[PDB]
Protein backbone atom coordinates (compact mmCIF):
# COMPACT_ATOMS: atom_id res chain seq x y z
CA UNK A 1 0.00 0.00 0.00
CA UNK A 2 2.06 2.47 -0.89
CA UNK A 3 1.15 5.72 0.47
CA UNK A 4 2.19 9.71 -0.50
CA UNK A 5 2.39 12.77 2.21
CA UNK A 6 2.97 15.86 1.29
CA UNK A 7 4.22 19.08 3.27
CA UNK A 8 1.49 21.53 5.33
CA UNK A 9 0.27 24.38 3.67
CA UNK A 10 1.90 27.40 2.66
CA UNK A 11 1.51 30.82 1.91
CA UNK A 12 3.95 32.91 0.84
CA UNK A 13 3.73 36.79 -1.02
CA UNK A 14 3.67 37.60 -4.72
CA UNK A 15 7.05 37.05 -6.39
CA UNK A 16 8.84 35.15 -3.79
CA UNK A 17 9.17 31.10 -4.27
CA UNK A 18 8.03 27.49 -2.78
CA UNK A 19 9.04 24.09 -2.50
CA UNK A 20 6.83 21.76 -1.64
CA UNK A 21 7.81 17.77 -0.85
CA UNK A 22 6.52 14.62 -1.22
CA UNK A 23 7.24 11.47 0.65
CA UNK A 24 7.17 8.42 -1.16
CA UNK A 25 6.46 5.54 1.24
CA UNK A 26 6.77 1.90 0.73
CA UNK A 27 7.50 0.50 -3.04
CA UNK A 28 10.31 0.60 -5.00
CA UNK A 29 10.97 4.16 -5.34
CA UNK A 30 13.65 3.77 -8.03
CA UNK A 31 11.00 2.51 -10.93
CA UNK A 32 7.72 5.32 -10.77
CA UNK A 33 7.48 8.85 -11.90
CA UNK A 34 6.38 11.34 -9.26
CA UNK A 35 3.92 14.21 -11.01
CA UNK A 36 3.00 17.06 -9.85
CA UNK A 37 -0.87 18.41 -10.49
CA UNK A 38 -1.79 21.52 -9.51
CA UNK A 39 -5.55 23.28 -9.47
CA UNK A 40 -6.42 26.32 -8.96
CA UNK A 41 -9.86 26.84 -7.39
CA UNK A 42 -12.89 26.73 -9.74
CA UNK A 43 -10.85 25.54 -12.39
CA UNK A 44 -9.65 21.85 -13.78
CA UNK A 45 -6.36 20.37 -13.44
CA UNK A 46 -3.17 21.25 -14.51
CA UNK A 47 0.07 19.10 -14.39
CA UNK A 48 3.55 21.04 -13.68
CA UNK A 49 6.26 18.33 -13.74
CA UNK A 50 8.17 15.11 -13.30
CA UNK A 51 10.47 13.34 -11.99
CA UNK A 52 12.20 9.95 -13.37
CA UNK A 53 14.00 8.10 -10.53
CA UNK A 54 15.11 5.82 -13.11
CA UNK A 55 16.63 8.12 -15.67
CA UNK A 56 17.79 10.76 -12.65
CA UNK A 57 16.17 13.52 -14.75
CA UNK A 58 13.33 16.41 -14.04
CA UNK A 59 10.57 17.39 -16.90
CA UNK A 60 8.77 20.65 -16.91
CA UNK A 61 5.59 21.80 -18.86
CA UNK A 62 5.86 23.79 -21.59
CA UNK A 63 3.44 26.30 -20.55
CA UNK A 64 5.86 26.45 -17.47
CA UNK A 65 9.35 27.53 -18.59
CA UNK A 66 11.82 27.78 -16.22
CA UNK A 67 9.42 27.93 -13.21
CA UNK A 68 9.35 24.66 -11.96
CA UNK A 69 12.70 22.99 -10.94
CA UNK A 70 12.33 19.28 -9.45
CA UNK A 71 14.73 17.34 -7.27
CA UNK A 72 14.56 14.85 -4.75
CA UNK A 73 16.64 12.80 -2.44
CA UNK A 74 16.72 9.15 -3.29
CA UNK A 75 18.33 8.15 -0.05
CA UNK A 76 14.62 9.70 1.58
CA UNK A 77 12.45 8.40 -1.14
CA UNK A 78 11.70 12.39 -0.94
CA UNK A 79 10.76 14.75 -3.86
CA UNK A 80 10.74 18.21 -3.96
CA UNK A 81 9.12 20.76 -5.93
CA UNK A 82 10.63 24.20 -6.79
CA UNK A 83 8.07 26.92 -8.17
CA UNK A 84 9.54 30.41 -8.67
CA UNK A 85 8.05 33.81 -9.18
CA UNK A 86 4.50 32.93 -7.33
CA UNK A 87 1.98 35.30 -8.35
CA UNK A 88 -2.01 35.76 -7.43
CA UNK A 89 -2.42 33.39 -10.16
CA UNK A 90 -0.72 30.50 -8.42
CA UNK A 91 -2.81 29.81 -5.52
CA UNK A 92 -3.88 26.09 -5.98
CA UNK A 93 -3.39 22.55 -4.44
CA UNK A 94 -0.20 20.91 -5.58
CA UNK A 95 -0.76 17.21 -5.89
CA UNK A 96 1.74 14.68 -6.23
CA UNK A 97 1.03 11.70 -7.59
CA UNK A 98 2.80 8.87 -9.04
CA UNK A 99 2.21 7.67 -12.41
CA UNK A 100 2.92 3.88 -11.67
CA UNK A 101 2.79 0.81 -13.49
CA UNK A 102 0.37 1.88 -16.37
CA UNK A 103 1.33 5.51 -16.71
CA UNK A 104 -1.47 6.54 -14.85
CA UNK A 105 -1.30 8.52 -11.36
CA UNK A 106 -2.80 5.78 -9.55
CA UNK A 107 -1.59 6.92 -6.29
CA UNK A 108 -2.42 10.85 -5.75
CA UNK A 109 -0.82 12.75 -2.30
CA UNK A 110 -3.09 14.54 0.28
CA UNK A 111 -2.26 17.62 -1.37
CA UNK A 112 -0.91 20.83 0.09
CA UNK A 113 -2.65 24.26 -0.59
CA UNK A 114 -0.20 26.82 -1.29
CA UNK A 115 -1.60 30.76 -0.96
CA UNK A 116 -0.07 33.60 -2.45
CA UNK A 117 -1.23 37.19 -1.26
CA UNK A 118 -0.20 40.00 0.21
CA UNK B 1 0.38 -41.35 -56.69
CA UNK B 2 -1.98 -39.10 -54.63
CA UNK B 3 -1.10 -37.28 -51.25
CA UNK B 4 -3.13 -37.44 -47.80
CA UNK B 5 -2.41 -34.38 -45.41
CA UNK B 6 -4.49 -36.16 -42.81
CA UNK B 7 -3.63 -33.44 -39.69
CA UNK B 8 -5.46 -33.18 -36.55
CA UNK B 9 -8.99 -31.81 -36.14
CA UNK B 10 -9.17 -28.53 -34.12
CA UNK B 11 -10.49 -25.18 -35.64
CA UNK B 12 -9.71 -22.74 -32.89
CA UNK B 13 -7.72 -19.89 -34.24
CA UNK B 14 -4.46 -19.09 -32.40
CA UNK B 15 -4.37 -15.39 -30.25
CA UNK B 16 -1.87 -14.02 -32.61
CA UNK B 17 -4.08 -10.81 -32.19
CA UNK B 18 -3.67 -10.72 -28.46
CA UNK B 19 0.31 -11.23 -28.69
CA UNK B 20 0.95 -8.43 -31.83
CA UNK B 21 -2.20 -6.14 -30.71
CA UNK B 22 -1.68 -5.66 -27.23
CA UNK B 23 -1.46 -2.12 -26.19
CA UNK B 24 1.47 -2.67 -23.95
CA UNK B 25 4.56 -4.58 -24.67
CA UNK B 26 6.25 -5.87 -21.19
CA UNK B 27 9.76 -4.42 -21.05
CA UNK B 28 12.80 -6.41 -22.04
CA UNK B 29 13.76 -7.48 -18.74
CA UNK B 30 10.27 -8.57 -17.87
CA UNK B 31 9.08 -9.91 -21.30
CA UNK B 32 5.95 -11.19 -21.39
CA UNK B 33 5.60 -14.99 -22.34
CA UNK B 34 2.82 -16.67 -23.51
CA UNK B 35 2.17 -20.27 -24.41
CA UNK B 36 0.36 -20.93 -27.54
CA UNK B 37 -1.69 -24.01 -28.00
CA UNK B 38 -4.93 -25.99 -28.86
CA UNK B 39 -5.60 -23.89 -31.53
CA UNK B 40 -4.91 -23.27 -35.36
CA UNK B 41 -2.14 -21.04 -36.22
CA UNK B 42 -2.16 -19.12 -39.80
CA UNK B 43 1.24 -17.83 -39.69
CA UNK B 44 0.73 -16.86 -43.42
CA UNK B 45 -1.86 -14.11 -42.23
CA UNK B 46 0.60 -13.07 -39.37
CA UNK B 47 3.05 -12.73 -42.21
CA UNK B 48 1.70 -10.39 -44.55
CA UNK B 49 -0.26 -8.20 -41.89
CA UNK B 50 2.05 -5.05 -40.71
CA UNK B 51 5.21 -3.71 -41.86
CA UNK B 52 7.65 -6.09 -40.09
CA UNK B 53 11.14 -4.68 -40.19
CA UNK B 54 12.64 -8.42 -38.89
CA UNK B 55 10.95 -11.88 -39.96
CA UNK B 56 13.94 -13.60 -38.90
CA UNK B 57 13.11 -17.32 -38.59
CA UNK B 58 15.83 -19.96 -37.12
CA UNK B 59 15.65 -23.42 -37.95
CA UNK B 60 12.57 -23.29 -40.38
CA UNK B 61 11.62 -20.55 -43.03
CA UNK B 62 8.78 -18.55 -42.91
CA UNK B 63 6.66 -20.24 -45.92
CA UNK B 64 6.79 -23.68 -44.43
CA UNK B 65 5.03 -22.76 -40.70
CA UNK B 66 1.48 -23.55 -42.77
CA UNK B 67 2.56 -26.92 -43.48
CA UNK B 68 3.86 -28.59 -39.80
CA UNK B 69 2.69 -29.08 -36.31
CA UNK B 70 4.28 -27.82 -33.40
CA UNK B 71 4.51 -29.51 -29.72
CA UNK B 72 4.12 -25.73 -28.02
CA UNK B 73 4.68 -21.96 -29.83
CA UNK B 74 5.85 -19.78 -26.98
CA UNK B 75 5.31 -15.85 -27.62
CA UNK B 76 8.05 -14.17 -26.05
CA UNK B 77 7.47 -10.36 -26.67
CA UNK B 78 9.17 -7.21 -25.28
CA UNK B 79 10.05 -3.48 -26.44
CA UNK B 80 14.00 -2.79 -27.61
CA UNK B 81 15.66 0.07 -29.29
CA UNK B 82 16.70 -0.25 -32.79
CA UNK B 83 20.63 -1.17 -32.33
CA UNK B 84 19.79 -3.57 -29.90
CA UNK B 85 17.47 -5.53 -32.18
CA UNK B 86 20.23 -7.17 -34.03
CA UNK B 87 21.06 -8.96 -30.94
CA UNK B 88 17.84 -10.70 -30.67
CA UNK B 89 19.18 -14.30 -32.45
CA UNK B 90 21.61 -17.27 -31.46
CA UNK B 91 25.06 -16.48 -30.92
CA UNK B 92 24.90 -12.74 -30.46
CA UNK B 93 26.54 -10.71 -27.15
CA UNK B 94 25.38 -7.58 -25.40
CA UNK B 95 23.54 -6.28 -22.46
CA UNK B 96 20.63 -7.47 -24.33
CA UNK B 97 21.16 -11.15 -25.05
CA UNK B 98 23.25 -11.62 -21.34
CA UNK B 99 21.21 -9.93 -19.24
CA UNK B 100 17.74 -9.35 -20.28
CA UNK B 101 16.94 -12.00 -23.03
CA UNK B 102 19.22 -14.84 -24.07
CA UNK B 103 18.16 -17.23 -26.91
CA UNK B 104 19.94 -20.67 -27.20
CA UNK B 105 21.91 -21.71 -29.84
CA UNK B 106 19.81 -24.41 -30.52
CA UNK B 107 16.74 -22.03 -31.18
CA UNK B 108 14.08 -23.29 -33.59
CA UNK B 109 11.73 -20.85 -34.45
CA UNK B 110 11.40 -17.32 -35.76
CA UNK B 111 11.84 -13.79 -34.30
CA UNK B 112 9.73 -10.93 -35.49
CA UNK B 113 10.31 -7.13 -34.75
CA UNK B 114 8.56 -3.80 -36.14
CA UNK B 115 9.15 -0.12 -35.33
CA UNK B 116 6.58 1.03 -33.22
CA UNK B 117 7.55 4.39 -33.10
CA UNK B 118 4.10 5.17 -33.20
CA UNK B 119 2.79 3.63 -29.75
CA UNK B 120 5.99 3.25 -27.85
CA UNK B 121 7.83 6.70 -27.81
CA UNK B 122 6.46 10.15 -26.63
CA UNK B 123 7.49 13.60 -26.67
CA UNK B 124 8.66 14.04 -23.21
CA UNK B 125 10.15 10.45 -23.02
CA UNK B 126 8.66 6.93 -22.36
CA UNK B 127 10.52 5.72 -19.31
CA UNK B 128 8.10 2.44 -18.84
CA UNK B 129 10.63 -0.33 -20.76
CA UNK B 130 13.78 -0.68 -18.51
CA UNK B 131 17.11 -2.93 -19.65
CA UNK B 132 19.11 -4.85 -17.13
CA UNK B 133 22.17 -3.34 -17.01
CA UNK B 134 24.78 -5.07 -14.36
CA UNK B 135 24.23 -8.34 -13.68
CA UNK B 136 26.81 -11.52 -12.04
CA UNK B 137 26.55 -13.74 -15.33
CA UNK B 138 25.22 -13.83 -18.09
CA UNK B 139 21.82 -14.94 -18.63
CA UNK B 140 20.84 -18.66 -18.95
CA UNK B 141 18.43 -19.34 -22.45
CA UNK B 142 15.05 -18.19 -21.93
CA UNK B 143 15.41 -16.91 -18.19
CA UNK B 144 13.73 -13.71 -16.63
CA UNK B 145 15.40 -12.18 -13.75
CA UNK B 146 13.57 -9.47 -12.10
CA UNK B 147 15.36 -8.68 -9.42
CA UNK B 148 15.89 -5.03 -8.79
CA UNK B 149 18.41 -5.37 -5.80
CA UNK B 150 21.40 -2.85 -6.33
CA UNK B 151 24.49 -4.58 -7.83
CA UNK B 152 27.92 -4.04 -5.92
CA UNK B 153 30.58 -3.47 -8.37
CA UNK B 154 33.05 -2.92 -5.67
CA UNK B 155 34.32 -4.68 -2.81
CA UNK B 156 32.47 -2.24 -0.49
CA UNK B 157 29.60 -3.69 0.36
CA UNK B 158 26.15 -1.60 -0.80
CA UNK B 159 23.22 -2.72 1.86
CA UNK B 160 20.46 -2.08 -0.50
CA UNK B 161 21.52 2.02 -0.67
CA UNK B 162 23.03 3.45 -4.40
CA UNK B 163 25.90 4.93 -4.44
CA UNK B 164 30.07 4.59 -5.08
CA UNK B 165 30.52 1.40 -6.78
CA UNK B 166 26.74 0.57 -5.99
CA UNK B 167 24.04 1.01 -9.30
CA UNK B 168 21.15 0.11 -10.11
CA UNK B 169 20.86 -2.62 -12.63
CA UNK B 170 17.45 -1.54 -14.47
CA UNK B 171 18.36 1.53 -16.67
CA UNK B 172 15.47 3.12 -18.90
CA UNK B 173 15.76 3.49 -22.36
CA UNK B 174 13.69 6.95 -23.00
CA UNK B 175 12.16 6.35 -26.31
CA UNK B 176 11.04 9.96 -27.60
CA UNK B 177 9.74 10.27 -31.34
CA UNK B 178 12.55 12.62 -32.23
CA UNK B 179 15.23 9.99 -31.70
CA UNK B 180 17.32 8.37 -34.20
CA UNK B 181 16.03 5.43 -36.51
CA UNK B 182 18.04 3.21 -34.56
CA UNK B 183 17.02 4.55 -31.08
CA UNK B 184 13.14 4.07 -31.90
CA UNK B 185 11.23 1.23 -29.72
CA UNK B 186 11.11 -2.17 -31.87
CA UNK B 187 8.26 -4.27 -30.72
CA UNK B 188 9.87 -8.01 -30.92
CA UNK B 189 7.81 -10.83 -30.63
CA UNK B 190 10.03 -14.02 -30.56
CA UNK B 191 8.40 -17.35 -31.27
CA UNK B 192 10.08 -20.55 -29.76
CA UNK B 193 8.29 -23.70 -32.21
CA UNK B 194 8.66 -26.57 -29.42
CA UNK B 195 9.30 -29.06 -32.64
CA UNK B 196 8.61 -32.57 -30.99
CA UNK B 197 5.06 -33.07 -33.40
CA UNK B 198 4.32 -36.11 -30.84
CA UNK B 199 1.52 -34.18 -28.91
CA UNK B 200 0.99 -32.12 -31.78
CA UNK B 201 -1.59 -29.14 -31.32
CA UNK B 202 -0.46 -26.27 -32.58
CA UNK B 203 -1.05 -26.17 -36.57
CA UNK B 204 -1.16 -24.84 -39.73
CA UNK B 205 -4.87 -24.54 -41.62
CA UNK B 206 -3.67 -26.91 -44.34
CA UNK B 207 -6.89 -28.53 -44.95
CA UNK B 208 -6.98 -31.91 -44.99
CA UNK B 209 -7.94 -35.18 -46.97
CA UNK B 210 -9.48 -38.28 -46.87
CA UNK B 211 -7.48 -41.56 -45.70
CA UNK B 212 -5.95 -43.85 -48.20
CA UNK B 213 -5.35 -47.39 -47.47
CA UNK B 214 -3.36 -50.07 -49.25
CA UNK B 215 -1.91 -47.58 -51.96
CA UNK B 216 1.16 -45.92 -52.12
CA UNK B 217 0.26 -42.31 -50.82
CA UNK B 218 2.55 -39.27 -49.86
CA UNK B 219 1.53 -38.80 -46.53
CA UNK B 220 1.81 -36.22 -44.14
CA UNK B 221 0.63 -37.09 -41.00
CA UNK B 222 0.70 -34.29 -38.28
CA UNK B 223 3.92 -33.10 -39.43
CA UNK B 224 5.39 -36.50 -40.15
CA UNK B 225 6.07 -36.15 -44.39
CA UNK B 226 7.30 -39.48 -46.15
CA UNK B 227 6.06 -41.74 -48.84
CA UNK B 228 4.66 -45.55 -47.99
CA UNK B 229 1.48 -47.62 -47.81
CA UNK B 230 -0.64 -47.32 -44.87
CA UNK B 231 -1.70 -50.55 -44.00
CA UNK B 232 -3.99 -51.07 -41.18
CA UNK B 233 -1.79 -53.32 -38.20
CA UNK B 234 -2.56 -54.50 -35.09
CA UNK B 235 0.01 -52.89 -33.01
CA UNK B 236 -0.82 -52.53 -29.79
CA UNK B 237 -0.45 -49.29 -29.41
CA UNK B 238 -0.74 -47.50 -26.19
CA UNK B 239 -3.02 -44.50 -25.72
CA UNK B 240 -0.07 -42.26 -24.92
CA UNK B 241 1.90 -43.14 -27.86
CA UNK B 242 1.67 -41.47 -30.69
CA UNK B 243 4.59 -42.90 -33.53
CA UNK B 244 5.93 -46.07 -33.18
CA UNK B 245 9.70 -45.75 -35.31
CA UNK C 1 1.08 20.46 -26.82
CA UNK C 2 -1.94 18.29 -26.87
CA UNK C 3 -5.21 20.05 -25.78
CA UNK C 4 -7.82 17.45 -24.69
CA UNK C 5 -12.32 18.83 -25.30
CA UNK C 6 -14.70 17.37 -22.90
CA UNK C 7 -17.84 17.65 -23.46
CA UNK C 8 -20.44 18.07 -21.68
CA UNK C 9 -18.90 20.09 -19.82
CA UNK C 10 -21.75 20.24 -17.40
CA UNK C 11 -24.13 17.67 -16.89
CA UNK C 12 -27.20 16.23 -14.97
CA UNK C 13 -28.64 13.14 -14.46
CA UNK C 14 -30.80 11.21 -12.02
CA UNK C 15 -29.52 7.66 -9.67
CA UNK C 16 -29.74 4.86 -11.99
CA UNK C 17 -29.90 6.32 -15.64
CA UNK C 18 -27.29 6.10 -18.10
CA UNK C 19 -24.34 8.98 -18.64
CA UNK C 20 -21.74 9.60 -21.28
CA UNK C 21 -18.96 11.60 -20.86
CA UNK C 22 -17.31 12.56 -24.63
CA UNK C 23 -13.51 13.83 -24.28
CA UNK C 24 -12.43 14.23 -27.31
CA UNK C 25 -8.10 15.09 -28.20
CA UNK C 26 -6.53 17.32 -30.45
CA UNK C 27 -4.24 14.59 -32.13
CA UNK C 28 -4.11 10.95 -32.39
CA UNK C 29 -3.06 9.75 -28.44
CA UNK C 30 -3.19 6.30 -29.72
CA UNK C 31 -5.37 4.50 -26.76
CA UNK C 32 -3.34 6.67 -24.21
CA UNK C 33 -5.91 8.41 -22.07
CA UNK C 34 -6.55 8.01 -18.04
CA UNK C 35 -10.77 8.98 -16.42
CA UNK C 36 -10.39 10.21 -13.16
CA UNK C 37 -12.78 11.13 -10.75
CA UNK C 38 -12.74 14.45 -7.89
CA UNK C 39 -14.92 14.44 -5.36
CA UNK C 40 -14.57 17.92 -3.55
CA UNK C 41 -12.31 18.04 -1.19
CA UNK C 42 -10.55 14.97 -1.89
CA UNK C 43 -7.79 13.83 -5.02
CA UNK C 44 -8.77 12.65 -7.51
CA UNK C 45 -8.72 8.36 -7.94
CA UNK C 46 -7.99 6.67 -11.07
CA UNK C 47 -10.79 4.95 -13.06
CA UNK C 48 -9.96 3.96 -16.68
CA UNK C 49 -6.29 3.27 -17.88
CA UNK C 50 -5.39 2.96 -21.09
CA UNK C 51 -9.27 4.13 -22.31
CA UNK C 52 -10.56 0.66 -22.13
CA UNK C 53 -9.28 -0.84 -18.87
CA UNK C 54 -10.73 -0.90 -15.22
CA UNK C 55 -8.84 -0.08 -12.55
CA UNK C 56 -8.57 -2.16 -9.36
CA UNK C 57 -11.01 -1.52 -6.80
CA UNK C 58 -13.11 0.47 -9.27
CA UNK C 59 -16.72 -0.50 -9.04
CA UNK C 60 -17.17 -2.70 -12.50
CA UNK C 61 -20.41 0.01 -13.74
CA UNK C 62 -17.61 1.93 -15.02
CA UNK C 63 -16.56 1.62 -19.09
CA UNK C 64 -14.42 3.63 -21.33
CA UNK C 65 -14.10 3.06 -25.10
CA UNK C 66 -12.88 4.82 -27.91
CA UNK C 67 -9.13 5.25 -29.55
CA UNK C 68 -7.46 7.30 -31.40
CA UNK C 69 -8.98 11.01 -31.31
CA UNK C 70 -12.36 10.63 -29.49
CA UNK C 71 -12.81 8.78 -26.22
CA UNK C 72 -15.59 8.03 -24.02
CA UNK C 73 -16.40 7.02 -20.58
CA UNK C 74 -19.87 5.27 -20.06
CA UNK C 75 -21.66 4.57 -16.28
CA UNK C 76 -24.26 1.85 -16.87
CA UNK C 77 -25.95 2.26 -13.67
CA UNK C 78 -25.55 5.58 -12.06
CA UNK C 79 -25.24 5.93 -8.41
CA UNK C 80 -25.34 8.74 -5.37
CA UNK C 81 -21.66 8.03 -4.96
CA UNK C 82 -20.69 8.23 -8.28
CA UNK C 83 -21.81 12.36 -8.54
CA UNK C 84 -18.51 14.49 -9.02
CA UNK C 85 -15.86 16.04 -11.32
CA UNK C 86 -14.37 13.75 -14.10
CA UNK C 87 -11.27 14.52 -15.90
CA UNK C 88 -9.33 12.77 -19.12
CA UNK C 89 -5.92 12.41 -19.12
CA UNK C 90 -3.69 12.33 -22.67
CA UNK C 91 -0.38 10.44 -21.20
CA UNK C 92 0.33 10.20 -24.92
CA UNK C 93 2.97 13.34 -24.66
CA UNK C 94 4.76 14.22 -21.49
CA UNK C 95 5.39 17.94 -22.56
CA UNK C 96 3.22 18.54 -21.08
CA UNK C 97 0.27 16.45 -19.63
CA UNK C 98 -2.93 18.24 -19.99
CA UNK C 99 -6.31 17.10 -18.14
CA UNK C 100 -9.66 17.35 -19.31
CA UNK C 101 -11.54 21.08 -18.84
CA UNK C 102 -13.80 18.35 -15.89
CA UNK C 103 -17.09 17.05 -16.33
CA UNK C 104 -19.16 17.77 -13.31
CA UNK C 105 -22.01 15.59 -12.40
CA UNK C 106 -24.76 16.79 -10.87
CA UNK C 107 -27.92 15.25 -9.41
CA UNK C 108 -31.26 15.69 -11.77
C1 LIG D 1 -3.74 -6.19 -35.49
O1 LIG D 1 -4.83 -5.30 -35.76
C2 LIG D 1 -4.83 -4.78 -37.10
C3 LIG D 1 -5.98 -3.80 -37.19
O2 LIG D 1 -7.21 -4.40 -36.80
C4 LIG D 1 -4.95 -5.92 -38.10
O3 LIG D 1 -4.87 -5.40 -39.42
C5 LIG D 1 -3.83 -6.93 -37.88
O4 LIG D 1 -4.00 -8.05 -38.73
C6 LIG D 1 -3.81 -7.39 -36.42
N1 LIG D 1 -2.69 -8.30 -36.19
C7 LIG D 1 -2.85 -9.61 -35.98
C8 LIG D 1 -1.59 -10.39 -35.76
O5 LIG D 1 -3.96 -10.13 -35.96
Amino acid sequence: QVQLVESGAEVKKPGSSVKVSCKASGGNFNMYTISWVRQAPGRGLEWMGRFIPIANKANYAQNFPGRVTITADKSTSTVYMELRSLTSDDTAVYYCARSGSYDAFDVWGQGTMVTVSS
Amino acid sequence: TESIVRFPNITNLCPFGEVFNATRFASVYAWNRKRISNCVADYSVLYNSASFSTFKCYGVSPTKLNDLCFTNVYADSFVIRGDEVRQIAPGQTGNIADYNYKLPDDFTGCVIAWNSNNLDSKVGGNYNYLYRLFRKSNLKPFERDISTEIYQAGSTPCNGVKGFNCYFPLQSYGFQPTYGVGYQPYRVVVLSFELLHAPATVCGPKKSTNLVKNKCVNFNFNGLTGTGVLTESNKKFLPFQQFGR
Amino acid sequence: AIRMTQSPSTLSASVGDRVTITCRASQTINSWLAWYQQKPGKAPKLLIYDASNLESGVPSRFSGSGSGTEFTLTISSLQPDDFATYYCQQYESYSPITFGQGTRLEIK
